[PDB]
RNA sequence: AUACAUUUUUUGGCACGGACGGGAAGAGGAGACGUCGCGACCCUCGGAGUCGUUCUUGACUUGGUCGCUUGAUGUUUCUUCUUCCCGUUC
């Protein structure tokens, strides 16, 4: 069940509680959404890598709950319950992002995980639903 | 003929069409304005072959013999 | 191999995949260049012909 | 090898130079002019333009058939009526937005 | 007794000046209509009471008009 | 997006909308008008540095203020 | 006749929100509306300042937010 | 719909709702006021009922903005 | 008499359009209303010193459109016939 | 009820000190006596006087001020 | 076509919010289908009254917010 | 299957190695006036609901203050260089 153009065209489309598309092993063929969504819900799928996106200027929210994200190739990124294991794997997020959630990922239990994210991704204001504070 | 316009555009052009609203089809079109972010002084004008025009824009049309 | 190959992204409609070349645009720019309107599309093409010699 | 080497020759005026837009009596004065400060200046400022002009020349020559084809098109469309011009445009459009292979090919 | 339209009619072939939505004008009135669009001869462009240029034969669009005066 | 003739034929499509003040209303066109007034199903006003955002809801939008409309996505 | 007008009329009673050309949002119970969106409203806040019975002329109105219950039925 | 209470009422309303949406999106496709009466509470509505039950069991007492949330049907 | 009619007659033309706010709009006129509401396809919005933004379909309103820049080749007299 | 047209008519009958405000123009006002009446708000007003508003007095002749740019009347 | 139902506001003092960020006050005496207002005079908003009665054009009115309930 | 332009919409009151960007330091961007936010010694403390009539509807009610210890944003007047780091392009 490839993420295909045909798949995207029959997918529930609605205004959420922003314009959101309701959605797989590999993220691909996003061209067909035509950059018309503010949010894309990819929860409960089997994606391994957050990669493969076309240029999408609209896209501001990515809900990627319960997948198998182990590597990273936009204002809000929800990655709860995935497979990121090393602090260094979170490095690509420095190039984006204000709301970040990485809970229920092995990486969470690494020593200094919170401080590492804060220094390497300073643009984040809320991390794991807690305010990044000055101290 | 020359036309003055709401947006500071002196339209020197050849008239083709005319109506109640003073909309105009224009040939041999030569507009005159000034792209200028202050203090600056530039005088610019461009040729256009064929051009439709809307009437609310028109302030005063004039004819130079 | 080339499933996402599309000619319409290379040729405009007025070119008809190499049948014609769209020179109207350049006739416009040309009018802008000569600072008048005495020049018609056909007289412009007549000008271009010079470059065949 | 040719163009910038006095490729344009006249039995009367001699040798023309694309960069200085002047002729020259003999090849001798032509050569000793290609080192002069004038020609250095010009060939150093108007090089890209001269070269582009030349390309326009040779590429337009290679496309003579397309040039003619289009000029023809222009005259045709020009001599159309309203309905005619409209239907023709329709045709160009259809050709543009049509599958490269029809479900009804041999 | 004097309405506006009749006054306007009367004032044909006579000097008038027009302000806009701003620059003053000055010229002899040629003719007028119900919509209050104008056609003038010997038009002089009073840029806030400064005759910048003398255009001559002109046609003023109604909606930009502010007032008429002698 | 499809290649429509008119606005009426593309009813209930998610629409970007520009207005004279510079705001951008986005939402599904429920109903049109003789004077281009628009009913929008789930309307979000987006204003501009960087995009400020406000969710409105069901909105009647006056055509005077409307500049131009663009298609954001397909139905549903 | 305009369906947006109809919608507005229906919204009578309900708490509509309402911005003008000026950009001064109101919220209130919609008392009365006309073909020209000549709205009256009760118990109305004005972006803030509270006020009683505001009248607004549709010419100067920009956009009107109606409650999302009217989406359901039965005008369309 | 699940009813949540014991929420940090210092979060602005629009931020609370957006974090609530984010947090609860993990269980399925998804009302909060700051009045005296309703402050510190929210109703989260899901398309699927199984999603509501899963959310309830898995996020009972989840630390949110500093406090352990209490969830109920 | 009517320029509306003329406008209507102009169909499928790839044209630039100029607004009261100065926005230059390159697109194919698929249709126009009786009240000059332009309906374009294959559209390209550019401002008068900044970057471009392209779009598939745009319905622009009649009150906004200051000047529709017509095509290169056009027989005007013919168009003007009833 | 007293309609606007009726009021205008009354004013005309009277010939009284009328002070007109300009639409979308704060700084300027007009002061004269109503002479004309139209179907629209347009009127002719002889012996008019342009006024710069207090955030003096200026010379002005007989004028018709166009109906679209009127705001206030008083007479 | 339809008359603006301002019979509720008849013979009451109203804040006529008018074009260009200005204001007017005064008791409502009449109106028409174009929403022109005829009112017994009051001040322009510190404050200064002009006129005995006043007539405001339809186009000029932003709002006519009731001072009295 | 065989129709028009003079106040509420559209004839408008509109307009005036090389680049790039961000952040910090050092030398020769700054002042109002507003409008919505990070923290807190503070304040403050908790579509729904009722009834008449009939097997389903009609009426009536309902963050504010202080800092920023270098938060974000329009109007409006006046007058950049060098160094280091991080990202795009060739």
């Amino acid at each position: 069940m490839k993420f295909t153009p045909s798949i995207v065209i029959d997918a529930p489309q609605y205004y959420v509680d922003d314009l959101q598309l309701e959605t797989e092993s590999m993220p691909s063929s996003l061209k067909h959404l035509t950059k018309p969504t503010h949010i894309l819900d990819l929860t409960n799928n089997d994606l391994i890598m957050i990669p493969d996106l076309s240029r999408r200027d609209d896209i501001h929210t990515l809900l990627l709950g319960r997948n198998n994200i182990v590597e990273v190739d936009v204002q809000n990124l929800t990655l709860s319950n995935n497979s990121i294991r090393r602090f260094e794997d979170l490095q690509r997020l420095r190039r984006a992002l204000k709301n970040l959630t990485l809970i229920g990922n092995q990486v969470c239990h690494l020593a200094n995980y919170r401080e590492h994210v804060l220094r390497l991704v300073p643009h984040l204001e809320t991390l794991d639903f807690q305010n990044v504070t000055a101290e | 003929v020359i036309i003055s316009l709401r947006n500071n555009h002196k339209i020197i052009a050849r008239v083709k069409a005319f109506d109640r609203h003073c909309n105009m089809v224009l040939e041999n079109v030569k507009e005159l304005w000034t792209e200028k972010k202050g203090k600056n002084v530039i005088n610019r004008e461009r040729f256009i072959s064929k051009l439709f025009l809307r009437g609310d824009s028109v302030i005063v049309v004039l004819k130079t013999p | 191999r080339a499933r996402d190959l599309d000619l319409n992204e290379i040729f405009t409609r007025d070119e008809q995949y190499g049948e014609y070349m769209e020179l109207e645009q350049f006739h416009s720019l040309w009018l802008n260049v000569i600072k008048r309107g005495d020049c018609s599309l056909l007289q412009f093409l007549d000008i271009l012909e010079l470059f065949l010699d | 090898h040719s163009y910038c080497r006095g490729s344009l020759r006249s039995e009367a005026k001699g040798i023309y130079c694309p960069f200085c837009s002047r002729w020259f009596k003999t090849s001798s004065v032509f050569e000793s002019h290609l080192v002069g400060k004038i020609h250095k200046k010009n060939e150093s400022k108007r090089r890209n333009f001269v070269y582009s002009e030349y390309k326009l020349h040779r590429y337009l020559k290679y496309l003579n058939d397309e040039f003619s084809r289009t000029r023809s098109f222009v005259e045709r469309k020009l001599a159309f009526t309203a309905n005619e011009r409209m239907a023709e445009m329709d045709i160009l459009t259809q050709k543009y937005e049509a599958p490269a292979y029809d479900s009804t090919e041999k | 007794p004097v309405n506006p339209k009749p006054f306007l009619k009367g004032l044909v072939n006579h000097r008038v000046g027009v302000k806009l939505k701003s620059t003053e004008y000055r010229g002899t009135l040629v003719s007028t209509d119900n919509y209050f669009n104008l056609q003038l001869n010997e038009a002089e462009e009073f840029v806030a009471g400064v005759s910048h240029g003398t255009l001559g034969e002109i046609f003023i669009r109604c909606n930009n008009v502010l007032y008429i005066r002698e | 997006v499809a290649h429509s003739s008119r606005l009426a034929n593309l009813i209930d499509y998610k629409l970007r909308v520009l207005t004279q003040d510079g705001r951008v209303y986005i939402g599904q066109l429920m109903a049109f008008d003789k004077h281009m007034n628009l009913v929008l199903n789930e309307c979000i006003e987006e204003r501009v540095i960087k995009v400020e955002k406000r969710v409105l809801g069901l909105t009647i939008l006056r055509g005077e203020q409307i500049l131009s409309t663009v298609v954001e996505d397909k139905p549903l | 006749n305009g369906i947006p007008v109809k919608l507005l009329n229906e919204a009578q009673g309900h708490i509509v929100s309402l911005e003008l050309t000026t950009g001064a949002t109101y919220r209130g119970k919609l008392v009365e509306s006309e073909d020209s969106m000549n709205v009256q409203l009760r118990d109305v806040i004005a972006t803030v300042t509270h006020m009683d019975q505001i009248f607004v002329r549709g010419s100067q109105i920009k956009f009107i937010v109606v409650p999302d219950l009217l989406k359901n039925a039965p005008l369309f | 719909t699940l009813y949540v209470s014991q929420l940090n009422e210092k979060i602005n309303m629009q931020r609370l709702r957006v974090n609530l949406f984010l947090l609860f999106a993990t269980f399925g496709e998804v009302v909060s006021m700051n009045f005296k009466k309703q402050r510190g509470q929210a109703f989260i509505t899901m398309r699927t009922i199984d999603q509501a039950s899963l959310a309830q069991i898995s996020l009972n007492g989840e630390r949110f903005f500093g406090k352990p949330l209490k969830v109920e049907f | 008499m009517k320029l509306v009619n003329f406008l209507k007659k102009l169909r499928n033309e790839q044209v630039t359009i100029e607004l009261k706010n100065g926005t230059t709009v390159w697109g194919t006129l698929q249709s126009v209303s009786p009240q000059m509401n332009a309906i374009l396809t294959d559209v390209k919005l550019t401002l008068p010193s900044d970057n471009i933004a392209s779009l598939q379909y745009i319905n622009i309103r009649g009150n906004t459109i200051r000047q529709i820049i017509l095509p290169d080749s056009l027989n005007l007299d013919s168009l003007l016939v009833d | 009820m007293v309609p606007p047209i009726n009021c205008i008519f009354n004013f005309l009958q009277q010939q009284t000190p009328v002070t007109i405000w300009l639409f979308e123009q704060i700084g300027i006002r007009i002061k004269g006596k109503i002479v004309g009446f139209d179907e629209f708000m347009n009127v002719v007003i002889d012996e008019a006087v342009e006024i710069p508003v207090n955030s003096k007095g200026t010379p002005l002749g007989k004028i018709l001020l166009k109906g679209d740019n009127i705001t206030l009347i008083t007479s | 076509v339809s008359t603006p139902e301002l019979k509720k506001y008849m013979d009451k003092k109203i804040l006529l919010n008018i074009n260009g960020s200005r204001k007017v006050a005064g008791i409502l005496r009449g109106y028409d289908i174009f929403l022109n207002v005829v009112l017994d005079d009051a001040m322009e908003i510190n404050n200064h009254q002009l006129g005995l009665q006043t007539v405001i054009r339809g186009n000029s009115i932003i709002s006519l917010e009731a001072l009295d309930a």
